RNA sequence: UUCAAAUGAGAACUUUGAAGACUGAAGUGGGGAAAGGUUCCACGUCAACAGCAGUUGGACGUGGGUUAGUCGAUCCUAAGAGAUGGGGAAGCUCCGUUUCAAAGGCCUGAUUUUAUGCAGGCCACCAUCGAAAGGGAAUCCGGUUAAGAUUCCGGAACCUGGAUAUGGAUUCUUCACGGUAACGUAACUGAAUGUGGAGACGUCGGCGCGAGCCCUGGGAGGAGUUAUCUUUUCUUCUUAACAGCUUAUCACCCCGGAAUUGGUUUAUCCGGAGAUGGGGUCUUAUGGCUGGAAGAGGCCAGCACCUUUGCUGGCUCCGGUGCGCUUGUGACGGCCCGUGAAAAUCCACAGGAAGGAAUAGUUUUCAUGCCAGGUCGUACUGAUAACCGCAGCAGGUCUCCAAGGUGAACAGCCUCUAGUUGAUAGAAUAAUGUAGAUAAGGGAAGUCGGCAAAAUAGAUCCGUAACUUCGGGAUAAGGAUUGGCUCUAAGGGUCGGACGAUCAACUUAGAACUGGUACGGACAAGGGGAAUCUGACUGUCUAAUUAAAACAUAGCAUUGCGAUGGUCAGAAAGUGAUGUUGACGCAAU
RNA sequence: AUGGUGAACUAUGCCUGAAUAGGGUGAAGCCAGAGGAAACUCUGGUGGAGGCUCGUAGCGGUUCUGACGUGCAAAUCGAUC
């Protein structure tokens, strides 16, 4: 309990204490489908509160699938900028 | 962006069995690999299960073909000698 | 195996003429957010099934036990 | 921690030697064999599966009330009702064409 | 010596078809009445695939003229021929793919496959994927028939003798390169325990003509002639010319 | 391996206690299939056997022990085996399995002499054997023995076959009604015959969900540590078959009519053959609540006592989390010149032969009630001692369950549960060995030959040639970094409507500080380069001296054959293989 | 030479079952962006193919011509592979 606390300190994470690649660490495609999962239900989210029309939302939508929206706030800050012009 | 040069399909076998066969076998793979035009619901979704069956996804239909392709250049000239024939015998 | 939660039906089971004992079992349990309250259960053994009556009021208990057949074999606890 | 064992003789995994881990009201863990999952009555036309009717095996059908083995329509647990509409339009027209 | 490897295929004990798989035999119908006079419809039900066979086969059910039920046939399917699809099969029938005609009532010209040698025997030439017969001549004062056959032979059938108007389904099969010795395995797998085969000329004396000497070689003309006996008839048998 | 006690004539080896260790969940743990056959358990007991010992034992003597309508066998069919009818053969016998055969029996009508003669029709499938892992009607929990249990006891269920009554439903419009529909229900006539479904099915990949396990918070108990510190460390807090209600991706129905094309998966498919959207229907894998059921089981406390051994009390509660592990399952996707059993058996529908009501009948596919369920197997080992190898032999022998840490990991290393602590011992430390190791300076000078050994090794970043079938070569070659500690930055879910509040994951990158410059600190873990001969590659063989350049292989070419046939088998045959085959085929090189 | 017995080992076919951590490489298909008159050409993602590859269980048996060689064993033991 006490390795596992300073684990999420930060502790022990250094390239001396890997023994396994990146990937078998943690899978590229994990982390893809997770915030690919994110940018989906933000769009959806949006779409239903009325902030956001079918014609952006599906333009918006293909960009995502496009890996033009590296996190959220990328994606939030454009939707802004969109909507500013 | 483009992956292979020339390979493409054929890039599962990496550098064995020779490059000329490879080729021959690129060809027809592309085609039994095709998604083809159903003449009875006008959509593009037949594809092939064994050899020389052909099934569309819609409509639930499935026609008797070529190993590799819905039709073969000589099942196409049999059906006009057959209906040039058949027109013969009744007019 | 099987629960009512009808009376009427109840003192029907207890008529059928298959049926030789019941037992009755007092429950103590604690309700949503208030004092404890005795609950008790009626079970009558049929031939093929037993059925539980489950009861909340020890008000209507107190009618029902006296109301039992005198011909029953009633068990207590 | 607590491992289990097979409750028969069969010590292979066999498709009818499946098991499930379930705890017991005496606090421990114990195999509990499964019998095979049963399979949808299919359309005798398309193929389909038949809405409305029970998933059993197929002894297990003798045991059941006949109000969920069929519908309440013609061809109830033989066809499903597009495949039954199809029959109709197809029998109507046809007939008339045979008329004329 | 020893039996060689040619003559122990005889016994069939390992060397036999594997037919756990198989759909059943492919014929016509039995020549009837109904087929000898007018035409009988039959529907296409399906269209499966056939272990160790390349050309695909239709499942077609006709009624049964003398009693109430259906009876199911199964076909190997021309190109064209579809699942839900009307076969016409009989003396009457139309000209068209898929139909069973004599092949005394076609004009010639005609392409035909599963032709029968005689009438009656429910089909016997051109079963193999892509393969057809050319109908190329008339007798009919001796009721005879001239034909071609894949192989280029020409033969006189009878006119009575049945077929289905069309090609075999699966063409261009062999077109395509199996690749490695892995797909061959499969393919035989599904048919009989011929593959892989030993040269002779890697064996020893005791087990093949060809097999010893200090070098691998045959030692003698490869050309065996037809009146030879079991255990001498390894090579080319009755060769009329050999070489490219 | 060690100390002590007990037992005994006798104890390094038996028993108990204490200590030190190991197997470390792909076990030295907990069950089985074959095979063995009483080796199982108790009492007595040591001549022989356990290559020392023996008070001990799988030894010796005497007895005890295996309980089933629900687990298997039995039934079904698989490859195949094999009677009959017939044909061969001097003959023992051979062929063949629906075959040149007059091949057999279940619904009832007709009779009230007695039991089945006689009248239409139905069906022609024509032995039998073949699976303790395939198919398959039906059971669970708690307790109980020296040794038995899903088999005994208590309680609670279920199936099949057979008897029958009541209630309910239905009928004077004779064989039920509701919903536009998908379809719903406690029921709700259906012979011959026909049709369909279930039985019934490959493999790999990622994703969704469930169960058990793992990790963790609060609380109610017990135990351990307490010089000092730790609201601390360990442990108990469980819920079966079955039953009622409810619960779902997919699919489907009604309304509606879409380009400013929209919807939508991690993975691009779908829509005028009707999308999106709104409202409904259904399968019940699965989950929830309740009954079963706390009365059980578990954890504690206060009291009696040689005792047949007990009594009375409480608590047994509420949460969180996930690229976790194992396993089940759903919707999908990839692959084939490979498309991945059969039968018994059960159900539905089509059909409409008969049977049927008014002072009366019918449904045992609705509920309840009654009776019966035979035969054989069942102990134990399952292996460094119960099987086979001449044996208590370091060999051989099919399979299920699988905790914590480190780490990519079912690797190695350490630990918990459980199980062992067995293999003749004592003393000494010569030579020569077997096994494990280290070396100044030189660096293959050794040797047939770098044989053996050493060096290299994880991860991140940088960099990577000739040649090439353009796919590779490639981890080419060649360099740098890696601990600890204190911080910083970025990456999410949900909730009332423009922003806040609140909750929970290890992932990556960077910066200070610190040290005998150490840091994949043990474990784990590639030597590389320039060329020649040869086989293309993966694959295969001389079990017990040869693994290769030998065989095979894809590719290429030649040869025979249209069935009254080619190749091959048989003593013969009314006999066979290819052949459930037909030249894009079969056969022979 | 005559008449018999064996496929419990092993060789090959067939029928019915079962078993096989964790990594590297990144083929088709698909999405977005950039260059270009056009044909088209490039970049970043997604996806997860192969008688591919490192390496456990498994299967096999290269070398030390190691141990043993009246052996534990009429073929075994250890390392390496
Ligand atoms: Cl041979
Ligand atoms: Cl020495
Ligand atoms: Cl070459
Ligand atoms: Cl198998
Ligand atoms: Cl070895
Ligand atoms: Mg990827
Ligand atoms: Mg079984
Ligand atoms: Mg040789
Ligand atoms: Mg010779
Ligand atoms: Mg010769
Ligand atoms: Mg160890
Ligand atoms: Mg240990
Ligand atoms: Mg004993
Ligand atoms: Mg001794
Ligand atoms: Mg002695
Ligand atoms: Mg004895
Ligand atoms: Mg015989
Ligand atoms: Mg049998
Ligand atoms: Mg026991
Ligand atoms: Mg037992
Ligand atoms: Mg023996
Ligand atoms: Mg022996
Ligand atoms: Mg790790
Ligand atoms: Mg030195
Ligand atoms: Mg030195
Ligand atoms: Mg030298
Ligand atoms: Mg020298
Ligand atoms: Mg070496
Ligand atoms: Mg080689
Ligand atoms: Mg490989
Ligand atoms: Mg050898
Ligand atoms: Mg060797
Ligand atoms: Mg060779
Ligand atoms: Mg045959
Ligand atoms: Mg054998
Ligand atoms: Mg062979
Ligand atoms: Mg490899
Ligand atoms: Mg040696
Ligand atoms: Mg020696
Ligand atoms: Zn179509
Ligand atoms: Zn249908």
């Amino acid at each position: 309990r006490a390795h596992a606390q300073s684990k999420r300190e930060g502790r022990h994470s250094g390239y001396g204490k890997r023994k396994g690649t990146r990937e078998a660490r943690l899978p590229s495609q994990v982390v893809w489908i997770r915030r690919l999962r994110v940018l989906r239900r933000l769009l959806a989210k949006y779409r239903d509160a009325g902030k956001i029309d079918k014609h952006l939302y599906h333009v918006l939508y293909k960009e995502s699938k496009g890996n033009a929206f590296k996190h959220k706030r990328a994606l939030v800050e454009h939707i802004i900028q969109a909507k500013a012009d | 962006a483009k992956r292979t040069k020339k390979v493409g399909i054929t890039g599962k076998y990496g550098v064995r069995y020779g490059s000329s066969l490879r080729r021959q076998v690129k060809k027809l793979e592309i085609q039994q690999h095709a998604r083809y035009d159903c003449s009875f619901c006008g959509k593009k979704t037949v594809k092939r299960g064994a050899a020389g069956i052909w099934t569309c996804s819609c409509c639930k239909k499935t026609v008797a073909g070529g190993a590799y392709t819905v039709s073969t250049a000589a099942a196409a000239t049999v059906r006009s000698t057959i209906r040039r024939l058949r027109e013969m015998v009744e007019a | 195996a099987r629960e009512i939660t009808d009376i009427k039906q109840f003192l029907e089971l207890t008529r059928r003429a298959d049926v030789k004992t019941a037992t009755v079992k007092i429950n103590k349990k604690l309700n949503k957010a208030g004092k404890p309250f005795r609950q008790t259960k009626f079970k009558v053994r049929g031939s093929s099934s037993l059925y539980t009556l489950v009861i909340n009021d020890a008000g209507k208990a107190k009618k029902l036990i006296q109301s039992l057949p005198p011909t029953l074999k009633v068990n207590r606890l | 921690a607590q491992r289990v064992t097979f409750r028969r003789r069969n010590p292979y995994n066999t498709r009818s030697n499946k098991i499930k881990v379930v705890k017991t009201p005496g606090g421990i863990l114990r195999a509990q064999h499964v019998k095979k999952l049963a399979t949808r009555p299919k359309c005798g036309d398309c193929g389909s599966a038949l809405q409305g009717i029970s998933t059993l095996r197929p002894r297990q059908y003798a045991t059941v009330s006949k109000t969920h083995k069929t519908v309440s329509r013609a061809y109830g647990g033989s066809r499903c009702a597009n495949c039954v509409k199809e029959r109709i339009i197809r029998a109507f027209l046809i007939e008339e064409q045979k008329i004329v | 010596g020893r039996v060689i490897r040619n003559q122990r295929k005889g016994a069939g004990s390992i060397f036999t078809s594997h037919t756990r798989l198989r759909q059943g035999a492919a014929k016509l119908r039995t020549l009837d009445y109904a087929e000898r006079h007018g035409y009988i419809r039959g529907i296409v039900k399906q269209i499966v695939h056939d272990s160790g066979r390349g050309a695909p086969l239709a499942k077609v059910v006709f009624r049964d003229p003398y009693k109430y039920r259906l009876r199911e046939e199964i076909f190997i399917a021309n190109e064209g021929v579809h699942t839900g699809q009307f076969i016409y099969a009989g003396k009457k029938a139309s000209l068209n793919v898929g139909n069973v005609l004599p092949l005394g009532s076609v004009p010639e010209g005609t392409i035909v496959s599963n032709v029968e040698e005689k009438p009656g025997d429910r089909g016997a030439l051109a079963r193999a994927s892509g393969n057809y017969v050319i109908i190329i001549g008339h007798n009919p004062d001796e009721n005879k028939t001239r034909v071609r056959l894949p192989s280029g032979a020409k033969k006189v059938i009878s006119s009575d003798a049945r077929g289905v108007i069309g090609v075999i389904a699966g063409g261009g099969r062999v077109d395509k390169p199996l690749l490695k010795a892995g797909r061959a395995f499969h393919k035989y797998r599904l048919k009989r325990n011929s593959w892989p085969k030993t040269r002779g000329v890697a064996m020893n004396p005791v087990d093949h003509p060809h097999g010893g000497g200090n070098h691998q070689h045959i030692g003698k003309a490869s050309t065996i002639s037809r009146g030879a006996v079991s255990g001498q008839k390894a090579g080319l048998i009755a060769a009329r010319r050999t070489g490219l």
